RNA sequence: AUAAGGUGGGGUUAGUGA
C-alpha cells in the first residue's frame, strides 16, 4: 500500500533484512538545538534563562541598588527570509527583555525599597533560522557546524616511554573545568607528586595542600595507614595485621608465640600469611633497628620540655627511639610502605615544599600566579579564592559533575559548579592508586569523553560574554548611581551586545559559508562534526591517532567519510542513526534482544554504556522469532569481534545503514569496493552540479526519497487536498475537509522560486510535478526542486558505457565521449553572475547614472534604455556597457553669485568622466534581472520606477486574490447560514453577494451572525488596504544603504555552459574523468542491433583502483534498461493492459525473499498506464548498503531480458566495419559532472598589472596576472645547463621595469637582446636592512 | 593603499613608526619639563620596547597588536619565514609570458610537440603579433595593431600561425621534484581550450589525466630558444639522471595490446602455414585469412653491425606468430631478431629500448619509439580487451581451506579453554595457520588462473596460458600485481590494527563477494591510515630535499682530471645471502683509479685511466674480476670543484 | 625572584606602589610649601 | 589601456603500490 503519488513510479527493490525503524528526520541536530536555544523554557537549564537567571538579580557595590530579571519576549522579525535575501540585511529578530529596577534605602540593604520601575528595554538582534535550518546574515547564508571537543571532566594518562628515555612512565592527572582555570597533577621520575596551574611552572602537590588549610599530621593522615608500635616489655614491639607482609621478605626472623614463622630468605607467601592469620596474633616483636628504617607519622612532643620531640615526615633514628623511650609516651605512629604496593611518594613531597603554615603557602601560589609583584595577604587570598572557589570565575557543567563523580566512584550525578576539598583530595587518592597498580588510564579518542557542542550552546557562551561585559559597564554606572533619575537604559548599552553576537556570526572557525550546487551539499553540510575552532585543535599539530578512527567510532560517526586533504579525520562527519544525549554524547539507536526473542523495541545507548553489553550484528539469520537460527552468532563484547553464544546477547542492531553516513549511503553495492576510492566517491559525489533536464537513476540505493524531502529545496504540501489550479510559478491546492480547520477554512497557495543565483553561482529552480484535479497526500511532494525529480535526488544523468581501449583516447583517465550526448544537450548547465554598479557622492558632487557618455561609439548606445540600463534580455558579449556611469568632475555649486552669473551666460559647462559598469572579458550571456536599490531621499529614476509599480503589481495581485478567496469563504459562509432560517436560493444571488445579511431571518444568533461576518467582512476591508498600503510603505520608501552611496545596481547575467574537451567529470566509484574528445557519431563502437555506445572508459582503472561496484553497477543498469525497453517494445507496439499487467508483474516478482511483496491487481488500470509510460525509460531498482542484490539475482534479472547471461556483448567499429574479437562489457553507468569546467581554470597573461611593494606581476586570475615560478623549479633549471633561460625569465621577464620595457621594445622592433639591470626585489632588501641597523653595501 | 571605499588597509610599519616617534617627542616634552625620575625612567623603558618593538616584535616577552588582537609585523619576520623575501620574493618570482589550464592527450602528436589553444597562443605571442604586424604592414602604428588583435581579424590567424613554427615553449607540473618536471615542446594550435600532450612524457610527469593542471613558459630571448631546443628539448632526455634507464617506456595500454600482439593460441585461423615476408602478413591480418595470435613459419631478414658499423644482410625462415612478423616492420636496421620473438611484457620492451639506445644511436630510438605508440594503441583498440564479473574465477577449494583452518584454531582454541596453552602461544600458532592457509588459497587461484585454458590443437587437449583478461593485465605489467588480484579473487590479507599490531581473525571474504560490516570497518581503519600517513610523509620529504639542496649548491665540474691515483673499491654487495647488488653496474661509467691487473697474473687488463662503458664491463665480466679500485669525487684533489675523469657518466647522455 | 617581569605596567606598579595615599590636610601642607 | 588589491579566516583541487 503506498500514497497515490508514489504509484507514479514505484522502484523495485532487493533486500531482505525486514526494516524495523526507519531513518529519522535528518536535520534534527540543528533543529532541536537552536529551537532548545529561544523558547520560554522555565526552571533555568537549559537556554536563555540560564543566561538571564544566571547572571540576575545584580546588585551595586554595597550601594543598595541593585536591578533584576522578570522575563524576556522576542519580537516578530521586520522581514521575511526571501526580501531579506534580496536586501543583505539580517534575518533576525529583536529581543525586548522586561527587567525591574529597585533601589533599597540607606541604612538598609535587607529593608525595603524606596522605589521600583520596570520597562521593557531592548538588546539587539540574534538571527533566527530557516526550517532549512541555515541562518542568513548579510544577504547570505551561512551555516554553523557543531563542534567536537573535549568534556569538562577529570583525565588520567600514561605519557609512556618517549619521555627522558629512561623505559619508566610517568602517570599524570588532569582537570579540565567548563569555564574557568585548569589544574593538572603530574609526577617525576624521582617520583614526587607535582602540580601546576594553568600549564604553568612546577610545584609540589604538599602546598597546595597547605593552601587548603591542613596541618601535616592531617595530611599523613589522609594519604596513608596508621602503622602502630608501641613502647612494651622490650625494643618497642609491634601490632600487626600479616596483609602488610606480602610482597616483602622477612627481614627479621619474624615470629610469634613463641613460634618461627617465616625465617630470614623466605618472602612471606600468602601461604605464610595464611599461616599467621590461622593463628590469628597481631601483637609480635620486632628488633629495634627495624624501626630507625621507619618514618613517624605524627608529631610526639616531649611533656617536661613541652617541646618536639620529633616532626613528622622525618626516618627514625634509634638516638631518636632513645628520645622518645625516656620520655614515656608508648604510642609510636608511622606509615605503611610498600614501594610494590603502598609507596610513600607524598612524604618527599612534603620534603622538597620548603614552606610551613597556610600563609607563605599562599604566598608562593601568589608569586607563581602573577609573577614579579610584592606579596599580599588578601591578593593571594582571595586570587587563590577567585581560581577555584569563584561561582563567576569559576564552573563546572553539569556534565562536568557527571563525568567527576562517575570518575571518582561517586554516587549521584549533580553537585556543585566549583569544586572543593574533598574533589582535589579524592583525585590525589586515585592518581595515587594507579600509581600503586589499581586502576587505569583512559584514552581520549575513547567517545565517551568527546563532546559535541551545537549552535545554541555557543550562542549562548558568546550572549554570556556579552552580558558580563555590559554588566562591568551596569555596576560601573550604578555604584555611581544617583537615584531617581536613571530609567534602566543608561546603564544598558545592547552596543556591547549585538556587538558580540555580530561578531560571532559574522567571523568565527565555526560560522563557515555554505556551499550550495546540490541537495546533498547541504545535507552532508550540516551534518559535519568538526574539532577545530575556538578551544579545539590545530591543522598542523595534531597527531596520527586523533585522526585515526577508534572501535567507538561504530555507529555514530561515519568512518568512511572525510576530507582528503591537510586536515583528514579532524571533520568527521555524523552517522544516519545517531542522535545526541541530553548531555551531548553521542547516542546511538539498538534493538532489545530479550532471552530468546529480539523485542522490536528501539533502545538508545551510548558510548561508554555500550561496553558492558553484547550486540547482535544486523546481518544475522533470525528466523521470524526473534530466534536466530545458529547457535554462534557474531557479536562484539568490548571492541572486538568474536563468535559467542545463542543465549549471551543482549541488543542487536537497528538496520545495515547505521554504520554509514548518508554521504555513502547514496553508494550502491558500496561494500564491493575498496575505501580509498569510496571516499572519493562520496567527496566528489559532493560536487555535483546540476542539470538543465534531470533525471532519474536506475541503480538508486533507496535513500533517495529521505534526502529529496529533507532538503527543503523541494516544495512538499502540508496538508492532503486536491490540485486546484496549477502553473508554472504558483500552485493552488483545495484542502480537504477533514484536515481543514473549522474556522479559517482557507486553501493552500504555495509560491515556487524560480532563476536564482545559487551560493556557488548556479541555477536553483523549481517545477511543478504534478497534474491538475488530482488528490494530494500530506507530506508529498509538488514541486521538483534543483536535481530532484518526482520526489527522489537524483545529481546527473546515466548513460551507455562500455570498456575498453579505443585508439588511446583512453589513456589514463581520459574519457571519449560521442556526439550524440551533446547533441541531446543533456550536461548542459546553468550559471548565473552577480555584477554590480555603485555610486557614490564624492566631493566634487554625485555621479550620474544616464545613457549621456563622452565618446563612445553608438554600438553600446544601442542596447540601453532611455535611463542608461540595458534592458532585460538583451543578449550581450563581453566588454560591453552595462550601466554608464559618469562622474561630474569639474562640478561647482557655487554661490548665488554663481547661479546669478549661470542665470547670465547659461549652463554651459562642468561635465567630464566615464565609469561605466563594462562587462567582464571573455564571458557572454542573458541579462535576466536588475535589481535597484535607492538611498532614501534621493529621486528615483524611471526604470526604478516601472519595476517599483511591477513589485506593486504583484503584490496587490496576491493579496486580491487573497481577498477574493477568503471573501468566496465568508460569504460562502453566508450561504451555509441562509441555508436553515430563511433560505432564498433564487432571492440570494440577484443582489450581489452582499446584501445577505438583510433577508428575512429572525431576531437570533444567525442574523447577529450576519452583522459579526459584515464586521469580519469590514476587517477584510479595511485590514485589506492597511496591508496592501503597508507593502506601498515597504516598497515605495528609499532604504538604507552603506554610508557614502547613493545607489547600487545589480545586474544578474546568465550564462549557459555545454562541455567541451577538458571538462572534469565522473561517475560514482572514484572513477574520475577529464573528458577528452568530442568524437562523432560514426566512430562509435555499435552492437548487431546498430545502437551507438555513448561513453568509452577505460579497462585499466579497474584492477588497480579495486573499485569492482562501478561494473557491478554496469550489469546492473543493463538489465534495468532492457526491462524498460522490453515494456516499450511492448508498449509503442499497441498491446492491453493484460500483458504489461503480467509482464511487469512478473518483473517485481523477481526470485529471493524482498521487503517488496506488492502486486499490481490493485489498480486502476491507468495508474498500470500511466507507470508503464513511467517505465519506458528504465526501472528503478534500489539496492541497499550491505543487504544489495547478489550475483544470482542479477543473472536472473538479465534472464528476463534478452540479453546474454554473461553481459559481454560483441560489437563493431564504425571505422573498420568489423567485429571486435572477445565481446566486451557494455551496460549503462550513472554518471555525473563536476564543476571543474575548462573556461574557468584556463588563464593566461602576457603583459599586465604589477604590484607596487616591489614591481612583480600579481598572482592569482581574477587579478589578470601571472603563474609563480617556484624555487624547485629554479632547481630544475640549473640542474640543467640551462643559464641565459633563469637569467632572463628571473630578470626580465619579472622585475626590472628597465628590461622589461626595452624587451618590450625589441620584440616590438624585431630584435632579441636582454639587458641584465638588477632586480628590484633585491633593491629592496638591501634597503631594507639598510633602513635596518647594518651597513651593508655593493663594492667595486 | 586604500581599500575599497574611503578607509584604507594599513601598514604595520607605518603604526609602529607613528609610536616610536610619539614616543620619542613626549619623552623631549617630558626632559624640557624636568619631571621626576619614575616619569622619566618609565618612558625611557617605553621607548625600549618602542624601538624593538620595531626591530623583531615577539623576541620581547609580549609582543603587540594594533587590531584583530593579532600580533602586527615587524622587520624582522619581513625577512625570515616562509613569506620573508627570501623564500617569498627572491627565489621564486611571478613571471609574466605564462599560461595555465588543465591537460588532456591528443595522441596523433609526435613527441617533438604538444598541442596548445588558440585562445592561449594568442595571449601569450602578443608582442610578436606587434612585431611582425608591424613589419608587413598590415596596421602602421601601434594601436592600430591593438585593436587588429582585439577585434579578431582573419588575417592574424595566418600571422601567430606562422610566428609559431619553430618557437619552443616549456611546460611546467607544480611538484616539480626532479629535473624532468621542465621540458620543451613545439606547440601545434588547437581547436579548443586545453592543452593537448603527448601521451609518453604523462610518466616522467607522473601527471595522470584526473585533472592535473600544467602552466607554461615561453623564453623570450634568442639564446634562451636555443637553449631550449638545444637542451630542453623533450627528445634529448630519454634516459634518467638517476640512472640509465630509459625512461621513455611504454607505460600501460600499449604494453597490453603489444602483450596481447605477440601471445599465441594453440591452434588458430592459418595454423602453421607458410610465407615470405612480412607485407603477406599483414594482408593475412587486414584480409582476415589467418589469426592474429597464430605460429607460421616465415621468412625475414635483418641487419647487424659487427663490422666498423657495417650493415650486412642476411636470412633464414625462422618459426614465430603472426603478430611477431607485423611488428618485426616497424623495428629499425640494426637489431637482432630474438628481440621480439617473445611475449614482450613491460621489462622485455624497455630493455628493447634501452638497448636500440646503446646500438642504433638516438634518432632511431626516438622514431621507433613513436612507431611502436602508433601500433600499440591500434592493436589495443583492435584487440577488444575488456573486464566481466565472469572473469574473476573464484577457486572452488576456498571454502573448504578456509574450513579445515577454522576448525585448526577451534584446536588451539580448545588448548587455551582448559587452558593447557598460553595467550600468546595460542596468538602466533593461529597467526601462523592463517598465514599457511591464506597461502594456499594464494597459489589457488593462481594455479586456477594462469592456465585454466586447456583446448585441442589438431588433436585431442592441450593446456597453455589464459586469455582471461585480468591475468593479461597483470601479466603483461600494465597495472596490478598478484598480490592486489590475490586481493580480489582469494581473500585479502590479515589488516592490522590501530596499536600497530595484527589482528587475529583475518578477512575471510574478498571484494568480487561481499565484505560484511566488520570485514570493512577494519578495512577503512587501515585505509585512513595509510593516507594519512601520505599527507605528513609528504611534509617530511619535502623538507629533506629543501635541506640538502641547499648544502650542495655549490659543485661544480670545472677541471677536466686531477691526474691522482686515489679513490674507493668497489665490490659486489652480498647480503649475508644472494648478491643483491653484483658488480657490472657499480662499476659501470666510472673511470677507475689503477690499472685492471687480470687475474692472469700480472696481465694488465684495462688501464689505469679508462672509461667503462659496456663493452669494458663485458670484458672484465668474463674474467670474473672481483674488485676495482676507482676514481670517486671525495678523492678529486680539484680545488672549489671536480675534475671530469673523477666523476664519469652523464647518465642521461 | 623577580620574575622578568617583561610587563612595564608591573614593575611600573611596584615603584608607584612605594608612595601611600595622602589626606586633603597635608595637601595644604605640601602646597603650604609650594 | 581608468579595474583595480594589503591582511586574516574558511572551503576546495592536484600530487605511490611493496
Ligand atoms: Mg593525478
Ligand atoms: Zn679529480
Amino acid at each position: 500500500v503506498y500514497s497515490y503519488t508514489e504509484k507514479k513510479r514505484i522502484r523495485k527493490d532487493f533486500g531482505k533484512r525486514p526494516q524495523v525503524l526507519d531513518v529519522p528526520y535528518l536535520l534534527s541536530i540543528q533543529l532541536d538545538s537552536f529551537q532548545k536555544f529561544i523558547e520560554q523554557d522555565p526552571e533555568g537549564q537549559y537556554g536563555l534563562e540560564a543566561a538571564f537567571r544566571s547572571v540576575f538579580p545584580i546588585q551595586s557595590y554595597s550601594g543598595n541598588s541593585e536591578l533584576q530579571y522578570v522575563s524576556y519576549r522576542l519580537g516578530e522579525p521586520v522581514f521575511d527570509v526571501q526580501e531579506c535575501q534580496i536586501r543583505g540585511v539580517t534575518y533576525s529578530a529583536p529581543l525586548r527583555v522586561k527587567l525591574r529596577l529597585v533601589i533599597y534605602e540607606r541604612e538598609a540593604p535587607e529593608g525595603t525599597v524606596k522605589d521600583i520601575k520596570e520597562q521593557e528595554v531592548y538588546m539587539g538582534e540574534i538571527p533566527l533560522m530557516t526550517d532549512n535550518g541555515t541562518f542568513v546574515i548579510n544577504g547570505t547564508e551561512r551555516v554553523i557546524v557543531s563542534q567536537l571537543h573535549r568534556s569538562p571532566g577529570v583525565f588520567f594518562d600514561s605519557d609512556k616511554g618517549k619521555t627522558h628515555s629512561s623505559g619508566k612512565v610517568l602517570y599524570n592527572a588532569r582537570i579540565i573545568p567548563y569555564r574557568g582555570s585548569w589544574l593538572d597533577f603530574e609526577f617525576d621520575p624521582k617520583d614526587n607528586l607535582f602540580v601546576r596551574i594553568d600549564r604553568r611552572r612546577k610545584l609540589p602537590a604538599t602546598i597546595i595542600l597547605r593552601a587548603l588549610n591542613y596541618t601535616t599530621e592531617q595530611i599523613l593522615d589522609l594519604f596513608f595507614e596508621k602503622v602502630i608500635f608501641e613502647i612494651r616489655d622490650n625494643k618497642l614491639q609491634m601490632e600487626l595485621v600479616p596483609e602488610r607482609l606480602r610482597g616483602e621478605t622477612a627481614s627479621f626472623d619474624i615470629e610469634a608465640n613463641g613460634k618461627v614463622y617465616v625465617e630470614k630468605g623466605r618472602r612471606i607467601t600468602a601461604r605464610h600469611i595464611r599461616q599467621l592469620e590461622k593463628d590469628d596474633v597481631k601483637l609480635i616483636e620486632v628488633p629495634v633497628e627495624y624501626i630507625a628504617g621507619k618514618v613517624v607519622a605524627k608529631d610526639y612532643i616531649d611533656e617536661s620540655t613541652g617541646e618536639l620531640i620529633c616532626a613528622a615526615n622525618m626516618e627514625l633514628s634509634l638516638d631518636l627511639l632513645a628520645k622518645l623511650s625516656q620520655s614515656g609516651h608508648k604510642r609510636i605512629e608511622t606509615l605503611f610502605t610498600n614501594d610494590l604496593d603502598h609507596g610513600p611518594y607524598i612524604s618527599e613531597t612534603l620534603r622538597v615544599d620548603p614552606t610551613n603554615d597556610r600563609l607563605s603557602a599562599l604566598v608562593e601560589i601568589y608569586r607563581m600566579m602573577r609573577p614579579g609583584e610584592p606579596p599580599t595577604r588578601e591578593a593571594a587570598e582571595s586570587l587563590f579564592e577567585n581560581l577555584f572557589f569563584s561561582e563567576d570565575r569559576y564552573d563546572l557543567s553539569a556534565v562536568g559533575r557527571m563525568k567527576f563523580n562517575r570518575s571518582l566512584l561517586r554516587e549521584e550525578i549533580e553537585g556543585s559548579g566549583i569544586l572543593s576539598k574533598d574533589d582535589i583530595i579524592d583525585v590525589m587518592k586515585k592518581l595515587i592508586d594507579i600509581r600503586n597498580g589499581k586502576g587505569e588510564v583512559d584514552d581520549i579518542d575513547h567517545l565517551g569523553n568527546r563532546r559535541i557542542r551545537s549552535v545554541g550552546e555557543m550562542a549562548e557562551n558568546q550572549f554570556r560574554v556579552g552580558l558580563v561585559r555590559v554588566e562591568r559597564a551596569v555596576k560601573e554606572r550604578l555604584s555611581l548611581g544617583d537615584l531617581d533619575t536613571l530609567m534602566p537604559q543608561d546603564m544598558i548599552n545592547a552596543k556591547p551586545i549585538s556587538a558580540a553576537v555580530k561578531e560571532f556570526f559574522g567571523s568565527s572557525q565555526l560560522s563557515q559559508f555554505m556551499d550550495q550546487n546540490n541537495p546533498l551539499s547541504e545535507i552532508t553540510h550540516k551534518r559535519r562534526i568538526s574539532a577545530l575552532g575556538p578551544g579545539g585543535l590545530t591543522r598542523e599539530r595534531a597527531g596520527f591517532e586523533v585522526r585515526d578512527v577508534h572501535p567507538t567510532h561504530y555507529g555514530r560517526v561515519c568512518p568512511i567519510e572525510t576530507p582528503e586533504g591537510p586536515n583528514i579525520g579532524l571533520i568527521n562527519s555524523l552517522s544516519v542513526y545517531a542522535q545526541t544525549n541530553e548531555y551531548g554524547f553521542l547516542e546511538t539507536p539498538y534493538r532489545k534482544v530479550t532471552d530468546g526473542v529480539v523485542t522490536d523495541e528501539i533502545h538508545y545507548l551510548s558510548a561508554i554504556e555500550e561496553g558492558n553489553y553484547v550486540i547482535a550484528q544486523a546481518n544475522s539469520n533470525l528466523d521470524e522469532e526473534g530466534h536466530f537460527v545458529e547457535d554462534l552468532v557474531t557479536c562484539r563484547s568490548k571492541g572486538e569481534s568474536s563468535l559467542f553464544s545463542r543465549d549471551q546477547v543482549d541488543y542487536m542492531d537497528v538496520s545495515t545503514q547505521q554504520v554509514v553516513s548518508v554521504g555513502a549511503s547514496l553508494i550502491p553495492f558500496l561494500e564491493h569496493d575498496d575505501a580509498n576510492r569510496a571516499l572519493m566517491g562520496a567527496n566528489m559525489q559532493r560536487q555535483a552540479v546540476p542539470t538543465l533536464r534531470a533525471d532519474k537513476p536506475l541503480v538508486g540505493t533507496g535513500m533517495e526519497r529521505a534526502v529529496a524531502v529533507d532538503s527543503g529545496v523541494t516544495a512538499v504540501a502540508k496538508r492532503g487536498g486536491v490540485v486546484q489550479y496549477v502553473d508554472a510559478s504558483r500552485i493552488v491546492i483545495k484542502v480537504n475537509e477533514d484536515e481543514m480547520y473549522p474556522g479559517e477554512a482557507g486553501i493552500d497557495i504555495y509560491n515556487l522560486t524560480k532563476y536564482t543565483r545559487s551560493n556557488q553561482n548556479t541555477c536553483i529552480n523549481q517545477m511543478p510535478c504534478v497534474s491538475l484535479g488530482e488528490p494530494v497526500e500530506r507530506g508529498d511532494v509538488l514541486a521538483d526542486g534543483p536535481s530532484t525529480d518526482l520526489g527522489e535526488l537524483a545529481l546527473g544523468q546515466n548513460m551507455r558505457v562500455a570498456f575498453m581501449p579505443w585508439n588511446g583516447y583512453n589513456f589514463e583517465d581520459s574519457i571519449l565521449v560521442s556526439e550524440r550526448v551533446v547533441q541531446e544537450d543533456r550536461f548542459t548547465t546553468i550559471h548565473i553572475q552577480e555584477l554590480a554598479c555603485v555610486s557614490r557622492d564624492t566631493k566634487l558632487g554625485p555621479e550620474e547614472i544616464t545613457a549621456d557618455i563622452p565618446n563612445v561609439g553608438e554600438a553600446a548606445l544601442s542596447k540601453l534604455d532611455e535611463s542608461g540600463i540595458v534592458y532585460i534580455g538583451a543578449e550581450v558579449t563581453g566588454g560591453d556597457i552595462l550601466v554608464g556611469k559618469v562622474t561630474p568632475k569639474g562640478e561647482t555649486q557655487l554661490t548665488p553669485e554663481e547661479k546669478l552669473l549661470r542665470a547670465i551666460f547659461g549652463e554651459k559647462a562642468s561635465d567630464v568622466k566615464d565609469s561605466s559598469l563594462r562587462v567582464p572579458n571573455g564571458v557572454s550571456g542573458t541579462v535576466i534581472d536588475v535589481q535597484v536599490f535607492t538611498r532614501d531621499g534621493v529621486e528615483k529614476d524611471k526604470r526604478a520606477l516601472e519595476i517599483e509599480e511591477m513589485q506593486l503589481k504583484q503584490a496587490k495581485k496576491d493579496l486580491s486574490e487573497e481577498l477574493q478567496i477568503l471573501e468566496a469563504g465568508l460569504f460562502s459562509r453566508i450561504r451555509a447560514v441562509l441555508v436553515a432560517g430563511g433560505v432564498e436560493a433564487e432571492k440570494l444571488d440577484k443582489l450581489p453577494r452582499d446584501r445577505w445579511l438583510e433577508l428575512g431571518l429572525t431576531d437570533e444568533e444567525k442574523q447577529n451572525q450576519l452583522e459579526q461576518l459584515a464586521e469580519q467582512y469590514d476587517e477584510l476591508k479595511h485590514e485589506f488596504e492597511k496591508k496592501l498600503e503597508a507593502k506601498r510603505r515597504k516598497i515605495t520608501q528609499g532604504d538604507d544603504l552603506a554610508p557614502g552611496v547613493l545607489k547600487i545596481v545589480k545586474v544578474y547575467l546568465a550564462v549557459k555552459r555545454r562541455i567541451q574537451p577538458g571538462d572534469k567529470m565522473a561517475g560514482r566509484h572514484g572513477n574520475k574523468g577529464v573528458i577528452s574528445k568530442i568524437n562523432p557519431i560514426e566512430d562509435m563502437p555499435y552492437d548487431e542491433n546498430g545502437t551507438p555506445v555513448d561513453i568509452v572508459l577505460n579497462p585499466l582503472g579497474v584492477p588497480s583502483r579495486m573499485n569492482i561496484g562501478q561494473i557491478l553497477e554496469t550489469h546492473l543498469g543493463m538489465a534495468a534498461k532492457g526491462i524498460g525497453d522490453k515494456i516499450n517494445a511492448m508498449l509503442k507496439q499497441q498491446q492491453e493492459v493484460a500483458k504489461l499487467r503480467e509482464f511487469i508483474q512478473r518483473a517485481y516478482d523477481l526470485g529471493a525473499d524482498v521487503r517488496q511483496k506488492v502486486d499490481l491487481s490493485t489498480f486502476s488500470d491507468e495508474e498500470v498506464m500511466r507507470l508503464a509510460e513511467n517505465l519506458r525509460k528504465g526501472m528503478p531498482i534500489a539496492t541497499p548498503v550491505f543487504d544489495g542484490a547478489k550475483e544470482a539475482e542479477i543473472k536472473e534479472l538479465l534472464k528476463l531480458g534478452d540479453l546474454p547471461t554473461s553481459g559481454q556483448i560483441r560489437l563493431y567499429d564504425g571505422r573498420t566495419g568489423e567485429q571486435f574479437e572477445r565481446p566486451v562489457t557494455v551496460g549503462y553507468m550513472y554518471m555525473l559532472k563536476l564543476n571543474h569546467l575548462v573556461d574557468d581554470k584556463m588563464h593566461a597573461r602576457s603583459t599586465g598589472s604589477y604590484s607596487l611593494v616591489t614591481q612583480q606581476p600579481l598572482g592569482g586570475k581574477a587579478q589578470f596576472g601571472g603563474q609563480r615560478f617556484g624555487e624547485m623549479e629554479v632547481w630544475a633549471l640549473e640542474a640543467y645547463g640551462a643559464a641565459y633561460t633563469l637569467q632572463e625569465m628571473l630578470t626580465v621577464k619579472s622585475d626590472d621595469v628597465n628590461g622589461r620595457t626595452k624587451m618590450y621594445k625589441n620584440i616590438v622592433d624585431g630584435n632579441h637582446q636582454m639587458e641584465p639591470g638588477m632586480p628590484e626585489s633585491f633593491n629592496v632588501l638591501l634597503k631594507e636592512i639598510r633602513s635596518l641597523g647594518i651597513n651593508i653595501e655593493l663594492e667595486d | 593603499v586604500p581599500l575599497d571605499g574611503g578607509r584604507f588597509a594599513t601598514s604595520d610599519l607605518n603604526d609602529l613608526y607613528r609610536r616610536v616617534i610619539n614616543r620619542n617627542n613626549r619623552l623631549k616634552r617630558l626632559l624640557d619639563l624636568a619631571a621626576p625620575d619614575i616619569i622619566v625612567r618609565n618612558e625611557k623603558r617605553m621607548l625600549q620596547e618602542a624601538v624593538d618593538a620595531l626591530l623583531d616584535n615577539g623576541r620581547r616577552g609580549r609582543a603587540i597588536t594594533g587590531s584583530n588582537k593579532r600580533p602586527l609585523k615587524s622587520l624582522a619576520d619581513m625577512i625570515k619565514g616562509k613569506q620573508g623575501r627570501f623564500r617569498q620574493n627572491l627565489l621564486g618570482k611571478r613571471v609574466d609570458y605564462s599560461g595555465r589550464s588543465v591537460i588532456t592527450v591528443g595522441p596523433y602528436l609526435r613527441l617533438h610537440q604538444c598541442g596548445l589553444p588558440k585562445k592561449m597562443a594568442l595571449e601569450l605571442f602578443k608582442p610578436f603579433i606587434y612585431g611582425k604586424l608591424e613589419l608587413r604592414g598590415l596596421a602602421t602604428t601601434i594601436k592600430a595593431a591593438k585593436k587588429m588583435v582585439e577585434r579578431e581579424e582573419a588575417v592574424v590567424w595566418d600571422i601567430l600561425d606562422e610566428v609559431i613554427r619553430e618557437h619552443p615553449v616549456l611546460l611546467n607540473r607544480a611538484p616539480t621534484l626532479h629535473r624532468l618536471g621542465i621540458q620543451a615542446f613545439e606547440p601545434v594550435l588547437i581547436e579548443g581550450k586545453a592543452i593537448q600532450l603527448h601521451p609518453l612524457v604523462c610518466a616522467a610527469y607522473n601527471a595522470d589525466f584526473d585533472g592535473d593542471q600544467m602552466a607554461v613558459h615561453v623564453p623570450l630571448t634568442l639564446e634562451a630558444q636555443l637553449e631550449a631546443r638545444a637542451l630542453m628539448m623533450s627528445t634529448n632526455n630519454i634516459l634518467s639522471p638517476a640512472n640509465g634507464e630509459p625512461i621513455i617506456v611504454p607505460s600501460q595500454d600499449v604494453v597490453l595490446g603489444l602483450y596481447y600482439m605477440t601471445r599465441d593460441c594453440v591452434n588458430a585461423k592459418g595454423e602453421g602455414m607458410v610465407l615470405t615476408g612480412p607485407k603477406e602478413a599483414e594482408r593475412l591480418y587486414r584480409s582476415g585469412l589467418a589469426s592474429l595470435h597464430a605460429r607460421v613459419k616465415v621468412r625475414i631478414t635483418e641487419y647487424e653491425k659487427d663490422a666498423n658499423g657495417e650493415l650486412v644482410a642476411k636470412t633464414s625462415l625462422k618459426d614465430t606468430t603472426v603478430g611477431r612478423a607485423i611488428l618485426w616492420m616497424i623495428v629499425p636496421k640494426g637489431l637482432p631478431y630474438s628481440i621480439v620473438n617473445q611475449a614482450l611484457g613491460k621489462k622485455a620492451i624497455s630493455k628493447m629500448l634501452n638497448t636500440c639506445y646503446r646500438i642504433l644511436g638516438l634518432k632511431p630510438t626516438v622514431i621507433f619509439a613513436d612507431q611502436i605508440m602508433y601500433t600499440g594503441f591500434a592493436y589495443a583498440a583492435r584487440s577488444g580487451a575488456s573486464v566481466g564479473i565472469d572473469d574473476m574465477v573464484i577457486p572452488e577449494k576456498k571454502h573448504e581451506i578456509i574450513s579445515e583452518a577454522e576448525a585448526e584454531v577451534a584446536e588451539i582454541q580448545e588448548q587455551f579453554q582448559s587452558g593447557l596453552v598460553t595467550a600468546g602461544e595460542r596468538y602466533n600458532k593461529v597467526i601462523d595457520i592463517w598465514a599457511a592457509a591464506n597461502d594456499r588459497v594464494s597459489k589457488a587461484m593462481m594455479d586456477n588462473l594462469q592456465t585454466e585454458t586447456v583446448i585441442n590443437r589438431d588433436g585431442q587437449e592441450e593446456k597453455q596460458v589464459s586469455f582471461n583478461s585480468i591475468y593479461m593485465m597483470a601479466d603483461s605489467g600494465a597495472r596490478g600485481s598478484a598480490a592486489q588480484i590475490r586481493q580480489l579473487a582469494g581473500m585479502r590479507g590479515l589488516m592490522a590494527k590501530p596499536d600497530g599490531s595484527i589482528i587475529e581473525t583475518p578477512i575471510t571474504a574478498n571484494f568480487r563477494e561481499g565484505l560484511n560490516v566488520l570485514q570493512y570497518f577494519i578495512s577503512t581503519h587501515g585505509a585512513r591510515k595509510g593516507l594519512a600517513d601520505t599527507a605528513l610523509k609528504t611534509a617530511n620529504s619535502g623538507y629533506l630535499t629543501r635541506r640538502l639542496v641547499d648544502v650542495a649548491q655549490d659543485l661544480v665540474v670545472t677541471e677536466d682530471d686531477c691526474g691522482t691515483h686515489e679513490g674507493i673499491m668497489m665490490t659486489p654487495v652480498i647480503e649475508g645471502g644472494d648478491v643483491k647488488e653484483p658488480l657490472r653496474d657499480r662499476v659501470l661509467g666510472r673511470v677507475t683509479a689503477e690499472d685492471v691487473l687480470k687475474p692472469g697474473t700480472a696481465d694488465i687488463l684495462v688501464p689505469r685511466n679508462t672509461l667503462l662503458h659496456e663493452q669494458w664491463c663485458d670484458l672484465l665480466e668474463e674474467n670474473s674480476v672481483d674488485a676495482v679500485k676507482v676514481r670517486s669525487v671525495v678523492s678529486c684533489d680539484t680545488d672549489f670543484g671536480v675534475c671530469a675523469h673523477c666523476y664519469g657518466r652523464d647518465l642521461a647522455r | 625572584e623577580i620574575g622578568r617581569t617583561t610587563d612595564p605596567v608591573r614593575m611600573y606598579m611596584r615603584e608607584m606602589g612605594t608612595v601611600e595615599l595622602l589626606t586633603r590636610e597635608g595637601e595644604i601642607d605640601i602646597a603650604k610649601r609650594i
